[PDB]
């Protein structure tokens, strides 16, 4: 038992843990155990009598709560899969497009070790209306929105936005923006022209909410 | 208007009255 | 109800009077609390 | 706050609505101190004889006690209390109490005092009702933002929350 | 005649600022330098700022002010019906 | 608060220079205004630029009244009381 064993092990279980996290907080219905999920559990289920990390059989589908469905009409069930190899070949990502794309999914999610390679990524908006993103595997060990100078955003629908725009009289361009490589539109999964509220402490008045929209 | 001067005729509006005098005197 | 309140304090002060300032003071704003309602 | 093109730099001025001019340090005195002082400060209770109100205080002192309605509104304002001290302590991590904050209250009740002569060693004619609704009413005529709908709402009691926390804390 | 708001949906402070309170008085100071009628009881008098003073005093001021709303739209208050801090 | 909304406004960090603010939306005088000026006006030219006068600067150049403070309203006569004297 090499200690790289049990150090990627332990780094791929964190890894595991945000995007449960991530999927739970983009709307989607995940138990507080599922979570919470030791690591001891974790070696059981998903490392082989080697201790292989099995990453092909974490993938998993997640669907809408019904305050979700009730907000967004519009959302649907999403899919996330991990890769083993570390470098993504085109015909894997041929494959998991297709997959994706047999299985009707609005949006999916594809982590990958190391690197992909430039004809891999042709392949990401080429099937509308589905939505493909990509997560380098170093990048999702530790939550970024559990910081301390990260306040709490919220997303706006399309009644909440048409409101705002009026009572406050405005039109979107003089809004304050937010770019789309921001990490927290990436961990929201923000697109172009959608508005995020922000909630903030004040040494003034207590709370204090600020909006932003997507550029 | 006329409402407190009939109030004013029947008796007990006195001796309420003259009550509350004769407690501030106390007090 | 304030009759029967203001009897009641009306006779422990007719009956006590060598009661402290205090209880005096205090029992005489009672008093004057129950006549203003 | 807006600029030549249009664009909002904030959406409130100060997050508060306030002039730079009318602010003065205050001290917020429940975020600090143990939990026995906190208790033995601000809270009343008509049932039990360790947290009563001394009869010589107040005029009605003695009918009062072991009404229902007076302890419910006392409990209410309680809690309130609890979570102001929960939400300040959330706010200002470092434990500071003294911040800037418009209207010096202090100065306000020393003069109260100094005009009306007031004696300490007589009963006072207040009534716990009276002053708890003039409270409630007082926090309800705060105004800086006098929109109708909700988002308006919204912003002005997040505008003038930190006020009502100092306000409940003096009164 | 779109962006005049109706009476009943004004939304904006019911005191006046410092600003229009010193156009006001300006505005008011010359019109009466040019010899234009005076609605009050001037007693001894000869200075038009006073005179303009004066008739604040009683809200007497036949003016009306137009706020401008960042969109475009516009709030006319009369200045009978401004509160004037003391 | 005002200076740190302002330089993070724009979705990234616009330090306060010419590179930052004298390359923003704003209006063509108002940036040729300080440290760009010739280059500034030869751009907007060649682009066909439309500034719209209603910052400090444009209406300090044309000897106008600015709206700023007492210039942020309009005063108006109200027939009404006039007549009911």
């Amino acid at each position: 038992m090499d200690q790289e064993n049990e150090r990627n092990i332990s780094r791929l279980w964190r890894a595991f843990r945000t995007v449960k996290e991530m999927v739970k907080d983009r709307g989607y219905f995940i138990t507080q155990e599922e979570v919470e999920l030791p690591l001891e559990d974790f070696k059981a289920k998903y490392c082989d009598s080697m201790g292989r990390p099995q990453r092909k059989m974490m993938s998993f589908q997640a669907n809408p709560t019904e305050e979700s469905i009730s907000k967004f009409p519009d959302m649907g069930s999403l899919w996330v899969e991990f890769c083993d190899e570390p470098s993504v070949g085109v015909k894997t990502m041929k494959t998991f497009v297709i997959h994706i794309q047999e299985k009707n999914f609005q949006t999916g999610i594809f982590v990958y070790q190391n690197n992909i390679t430039p004809s891999a990524m042709k392949l990401v908006p080429s099937i509308p209306p589905a939505t493909i993103e990509t997560f380098n595997e170093a990048a999702l060990v530790v939550n970024i929105t559990h910081h301390e100078l990260v306040p709490k955003h919220i997303r706006l629908s399309s009644d909440e936005k048409r409101e705002l725009l009026k009572r406050y009289r405005l039109k979107e361009s003089q809004l304050p923006r937010i770019q789309r490589a921001d990490p927290v539109a990436l961990y929201l999964g923000l697109k172009r022209g959608e508005v995020v509220k922000i909630i903030r402490k004040s040494e003034t008045s207590g709370r204090y909410a600020s909006y932003r929209i997507c550029m | 208007t006329n409402s407190e001067d009939k109030l004013s005729k029947v008796q007990l509006y006195e001796d309420l009255c003259r009550y509350e005098d004769t407690l501030s005197k106390l007090v | 109800e304030f009759i029967p309140h203001i009897f009641y304090s009306l006779h422990q002060i007719r009956k006590d009077p060598n009661n402290l300032s205090n209880q005096l003071e205090t029992l005489t704003g009672s008093i004057r609390h129950r006549l203003k309602l | 706050t807006r600029n030549s093109l249009g664009n909002v730099i904030q959406f409130i001025y100060g997050e508060d609505g306030m002039d730079a001019a009318h602010i003065e340090k205050q001290s917020l005195d429940t975020i600090g101190g143990s939990d026995a002082a906190f208790e033995k400060r601000y809270r009343v209770d008509l049932l039990n004889t360790d947290h009563t109100l001394d009869p010589s205080l107040l005029e009605s002192g003695s009918e009062i006690l072991g009404d229902l309605k007076l302890q419910v509104l006392l409990d209410e304002e309680y809690k309130q209390l609890v979570k102001d001290r929960k939400f300040l302590r959330e706010v200002f991590v470092d434990g500071e109490a003294n911040w800037p904050l418009p209207v010096n209250i202090r100065r306000i009740i020393q003069n109260a005092q100094q005009t009306f002569h007031i004696d300490h060693t007589k009963p006072s004619d207040l009534t716990i009702k009276d002053i708890v609704l003039g409270v409630k009413d007082l926090q309800e005529n705060l105004l800086v933002l006098r929109g109708k709908n909700e988002i308006i709402q919204n912003a002005q009691r997040d505008a003038v929350t930190l006020f009502c926390c100092l306000l409940r804390s003096r009164l | 005649k779109e962006k005049a708001i109706p009476k009943d949906q004004r939304a904006t402070t019911p005191y006046m600022t410092k600003y229009e309170r010193a156009r006001i008085l300006g505005t008011r100071a010359l019109q009466i330098s040019m010899n234009a009628p005076v609605f009050v009881d001037l007693e001894g008098e000869t200075d038009p700022l006073r005179i303009a003073m004066k008739e604040l005093a009683e809200k007497k001021i036949p003016l009306v002010i137009r706020r401008y709303l960042p969109d475009g739209s516009f709030e006319d208050w009369s200045v009978e019906e401004l509160i004037v801090d003391l | 608060a005002l200076l740190v909304d302002v330089m993070t406004t724009q979705g990234g960090l616009t330090s306060v220079t010419r590179h930052g603010f004298n390359r923003s939306n704003t209006g063509a005088l108002m940036r040729c205004s300080f440290e760009e000026t010739v280059e500034i006006l030869f751009e907007a030219g060649a682009s066909a630029e439309l500034d719209d006068c209603r910052g400090v600067s444009e209406n300090v150049i044309l000897g106008q009244m600015a709206p700023i403070g007492t210039g942020a309203f309009d005063v108006m006569i109200d027939e009404e009381s006039l007549v009911k004297y």
